[PDB]
């Protein structure tokens, strides 16, 4: 009885199969990760477009068909990193995990979802090039060798007065600097640079304050940030976990209450009840992983890390 | 299934 | 990669 | 239900 046609896409694979009508989110998730051979599953989730066309995370503790998925066939899901580590070097152990994060993060940088200044864009492109092409080779890598590739954000190409040959030269010089680097180490170096970007690993929600002024909430691995409507880079106010006594939710309102009782409460509003609920859930998830990564590695993790440096 | 949590790891507390 | 249950 | 929700998320104390 496998009567529900699904398509799950990762950053570089497409899976098409059928599920039973009683299949839970977890069961669907488990089949995907088994198929692709991913073990570092804690970072990941399945995203779908609801009936209004909003991106939504599948809840793994509910049946698939009981959730606001659309009425198309096949049902369409994206398997994506949902939670980001505090440090890629310490926490992305296996090559597959590193690759999935690399491709997702790179897509966001090239699509201008994650802001990157031009110099960082160039350095990131140089590592992407090392990973794709291996060592720079003057014999082979003639002028124009990068001409096909999408290597920089359009904003960086729009806003500036270099041409595309001049952009290739910008990247080429750094490509040549990485000579001898293993392609996988280039992917790790990419992620090391990207994880320091202001927008990296931040989930933004449109909110208002108690006077009705528009702001953003960001939720990330370390806590919550409040941003000016016109600036998603520099937080107006930061709330690391350690400074939060509780968050009190009431319909569309959430109130951040400090540990410091001699500090004030901060009141904001989500545009919809469903969104406020999503804010809580993503806060709870992030905070759990925050606690977990500070505990000693599980046996499974200790073995994966051993298996990984065995492979050198 | 009997998985009780919204993501792919347990929630404590 | 592509896997299909065809 | 309907419009109505309340929840206090209390973070672990030391």
């Amino acid at each position: 009885p496998k009567t529900i046609s699904v398509r799950v896409t990762t950053m570089d694979a497409e899976l098409e199969f059928a599920i039973q009508p009683n299949t839970t989110g977890k069961q669907l998730f488990d089949q995907v990760v088994k198929t692709i051979g991913l073990r570092e599953v804690w970072f990941f989730g399945l995203q779908y477009q609801d009936t209004k066309g909003f991106s939504t995370w599948l809840k793994l503790n509910k049946k698939v068909t009981a959730q606001d998925v659309r009425k198309e066939s096949p049902l369409l899901f994206k398997f994506r990193a949902k939670f980001y580590p505090e440090d890629v070097s310490e926490e992305l152990i296996q090559d597959i995990t590193q690759r999935l994060f690399f491709l997702q993060v790179k897509e966001g940088i090239l699509n201008d979802d994650i802001y990157c200044p031009p110099e960082t864009a160039v350095l990131l492109a140089s590592y992407a090039v090392q990973s794709k092409y291996g060592d720079f080779n003057k014999e082979v890598h003639k002028s124009g060798y990068l001409a096909g590739d999408k290597l920089l954000p359009q904003r960086v190409l729009e806003q500036h007065k270099l041409n595309k040959d001049q952009w290739e030269e910008r990247i080429q010089v750094w490509h040549e600097e990485h000579r001898g680097m293993l392609r996988e180490d280039a992917v790790l170096e990419y992620l090391k640079i990207a994880q320091d970007l202001e927008m990296y690993g931040v989930n933004y929600f449109s909110i208002k304050n108690k006077k009705g002024s528009e702001l953003w909430l960001g939720v990330d691995a370390l806590g919550l940030n409040i941003y000016e409507q016109n600036d998603r880079l520099t937080p107006k106010i930061g709330f690391p976990w350690s400074e939060i006594r509780n968050i009190s939710f009431n319909d569309k309102k959430f109130v951040i209450k400090p540990i410091d009782k001699k500090a004030p409460d901060f009141v904001f509003y989500a545009p919809r009840l469903r969104i406020n609920k999503r804010i809580l859930a993503l806060c709870m998830g992030n905070h759990e992983l925050y606690m977990r990564r500070r505990k000693p590695d599980t046996i499974e993790v200790q073995q994966m890390k051993a298996q990984a440096r065995e492979e050198k | 299934g009997s998985w009780k949590y919204p993501d792919a790891f347990e929630l404590s507390g | 990669a592509a896997a299909a249950a065809g | 239900g309907g419009s109505s929700w309340e929840y206090i998320w209390t973070l672990p104390s030391g």
